[PDB]
C-alpha cells in the first residue's frame, strides 16, 4: 500500500521556502496563440510563456514514475503555457492546476465555462 | 547589416581557397548578444538555426524521420530538442540522444556514447551538438578529431536516405576532415555561425539534399583552413534581433515524396530532384533504434 507521493513533498517543499525546480525551458514564440494550456506546438497569449512540456514535469525531472497506471505523461513531448505571473514555477504550476476538459485552458486561468451567461451578440 | 539575420553562412569563395590552418583569432571575441528574458543560450541557438534552415531546399516527408545527437545538457533538460520540436511538423518523429541522462520531448531518447547507437532505418535530418569538454581543458595541435565524428560519419554513408539532411557542431578544435569531404557528397552545403554566439569559433556544418556519392573532392584539412580563415577576416556582430519576430519559425510541410528506389535506379534526373529538396530515397520500414549496454561485474 506504500505510495511515494512526490506531488505533496514538492508543494511542502514550496511552503517551507524551498526554491523552486529550476531549468525549465521557456520557447521563444509571438505570444499571439490560443492560450490553451498543454499544446503541440507553443501557444502562449500576451499573459503567458510557453515551456517544453518534459522540463516542467515533476515525474520527468525527479525521475519518478507517472502517478497512472499506464504511467503517460500529459506534459512530455508537448507546450505547456504558464501565466506570467507563475512562470517563475511551472512545475509547481503544472502540479496545482487543471486543465479543462472542455475549452482546454487552466481553471481559474483562462477557462470561462463557468462564468455567468453572456447576451448573445450580433 | 547581417546583425537581423538569424546568423551569417560562409560565403562559397571561401570554399575554392587553399589557406594554411592558424588560430581561430575573434575580434568580437567575448562579447555577448542581448538574449530575451528567460532565454536559455541553445534555446537562442537552435532557434536561429531552424531560421536559417527554414530558407534552405530541406526535403519535408510527411512522416519526416530526425535524430538529434548532443541533445542532453549540465541542466539535465533538452532545450535544442524542444526547439526541433516546435520548429518540425507535429507528425514527424524525433529520436535524441546524449552521452549523459536527460529529460527529454523527444519521441524517444537513447542514453549512452553514440557509438552505441544502432538502427536498422534511414533518417531525413540529422542535427548533431556533440562535442568533447576535453577540447578545451587541454589545448593540443589541431588535427582532425576522430571520436564521435568517426561514428557520425559512418552514420551519414549509412543511415541517412539520399535527399536527407545534416546540421553538424564544429570549432576551431572540435572538427573532423572527413565530415568536410562528405559535404562534397550533398548537393549544397555551408558552415553557419548562429549571430547569437557570434564570437565563438562555433559553426554547423550543414550538408543539403544528400547524393550518396561525392559531386566534389574536399580535402578537409585545408577546408577547415579556409572556415579558420573567413571567421578570422569577416568579424560577425553578436546579434539576437532574429529571436524576436517568431511569426514564420515553424518549418513548412512540403510533403515531400519518399520513394524506396535500388542504388542502380540513381540516374541523373534522380539526382537532380533530390538536389531541390523534392525527394527522399529511402524504405519505410518500422523505425527501430537502440543504444547497446555494456555488461560487467
Ligand atoms: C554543448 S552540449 C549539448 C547541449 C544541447 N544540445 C542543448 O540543447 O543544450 C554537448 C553534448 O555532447 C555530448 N557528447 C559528447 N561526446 C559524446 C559522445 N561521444 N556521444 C554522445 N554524446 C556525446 C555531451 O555529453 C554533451 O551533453
Ligand atoms: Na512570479
Ligand atoms: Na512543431
Ligand atoms: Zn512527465
Ligand atoms: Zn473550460
Amino acid at each position: 500500500a506504500f505510495a511515494v507521493d512526490a506531488a505533496k513533498a514538492y508543494k511542502d517543499y514550496l511552503a517551507s521556502g524551498g526554491q523552486p525546480i529550476t531549468n525549465c525551458v521557456k520557447m521563444l514564440c509571438t505570444h499571439t496563440g490560443t492560450g490553451q494550456a498543454i499544446t503541440v506546438t507553443p501557444e502562449a497569449n500576451m499573459d503567458q510563456e510557453s515551456f517544453g512540456g518534459a522540463s516542467c514535469c515533476l515525474y520527468c525531472r525527479c525521475h519518478i514514475d507517472h502517478p497512472n497506471p499506464k504511467g503517460f505523461c500529459d506534459l512530455k513531448g508537448k507546450y505547456v503555457q504558464i501565466p506570467t505571473t507563475c512562470a517563475n514555477d511551472p512545475v509547481g504550476f503544472t502540479l496545482k492546476n487543471t486543465v479543462c476538459t472542455v475549452c482546454g485552458m487552466w481553471k481559474g486561468y483562462g477557462c470561462s465555462c463557468d462564468q455567468l451567461r453572456e447576451p448573445m451578440l450580433q | 547589416s547581417q546583425a537581423w539575420q538569424p546568423g551569417v553562412a560562409m560565403p562559397n569563395l571561401y570554399k575554392m581557397q587553399r589557406m594554411l590552418l592558424e588560430k581561430c583569432d575573434l575580434q568580437n571575441y567575448g562579447d555577448s548578444a542581448t538574449l530575451p528574458k528567460g532565454i536559455m543560450m541553445n534555446v537562442a541557438k537552435y532557434t536561429q538555426l531552424c531560421q536559417y534552415l527554414n530558407t534552405l531546399t530541406l526535403a519535408v516527408p510527411y512522416n519526416m524521420r530526425v535524430i538529434h545527437f548532443g541533445a542532453g545538457s549540465d541542466k539535465g533538460v533538452a532545450p535544442g530538442t524542444a526547439v526541433l520540436r516546435q520548429w518540425l511538423p507535429t507528425g514527424t518523429l524525433l529520436v535524441d540522444s546524449d552521452l549523459n541522462d536527460f529529460v527529454s520531448d523527444a519521441d524517444s531518447t537513447l542514453i549512452g556514447d553514440c557509438a552505441t547507437v544502432h538502427t536498422a532505418n534511414k533518417w531525413d535530418l540529422i542535427i548533431s551538438d556533440m562535442y568533447d569538454p576535453k577540447t578545451k581543458n587541454v589545448t593540443k595541435e589541431n588535427d582532425s578529431k576522430e571520436g564521435f565524428f568517426t561514428y557520425i560519419c559512418g552514420f551519414i554513408q549509412q543511415k541517412l536516405a539520399l535527399g536527407g539532411s545534416v546540421a553538424i557542431k564544429i570549432t576551431e578544435h572540435s572538427w573532423n576532415a572527413d565530415l568536410y569531404k562528405l559535404m562534397g557528397h550533398f548537393a549544397w552545403w555551408t558552415a553557419f555561425v548562429t549571430n547569437v554566439n557570434a564570437s565563438s569559433s562555433e559553426a554547423f556544418l550543414i550538408g543539403c539534399n544528400y547524393l550518396g556519392k561525392p559531386r566534389e573532392q574536399i580535402d578537409g584539412y585545408v577546408m577547415h583552413a579556409n572556415y579558420i580563415f573567413w571567421r578570422n577576416t569577416n568579424p560577425i556582430q553578436l546579434s539576437s534581433y532574429s529571436l524576436f519576430d517568431m511569426s514564420k519559425f515553424p518549418l513548412k510541410l512540403r510533403g515531400t515524396a519518399v520513394m524506396s528506389l535500388k542504388e542502380g535506379q540513381i540516374n541523373d534526373m534522380i539526382l537532380s530532384l533530390l538536389s531541390k529538396g523534392r525527394l527522399i530515397i529511402r524504405e519505410n520500414n518500422r523505425v527501430v533504434i537502440s543504444s547497446d549496454v555494456l555488461v560487467n561485474n
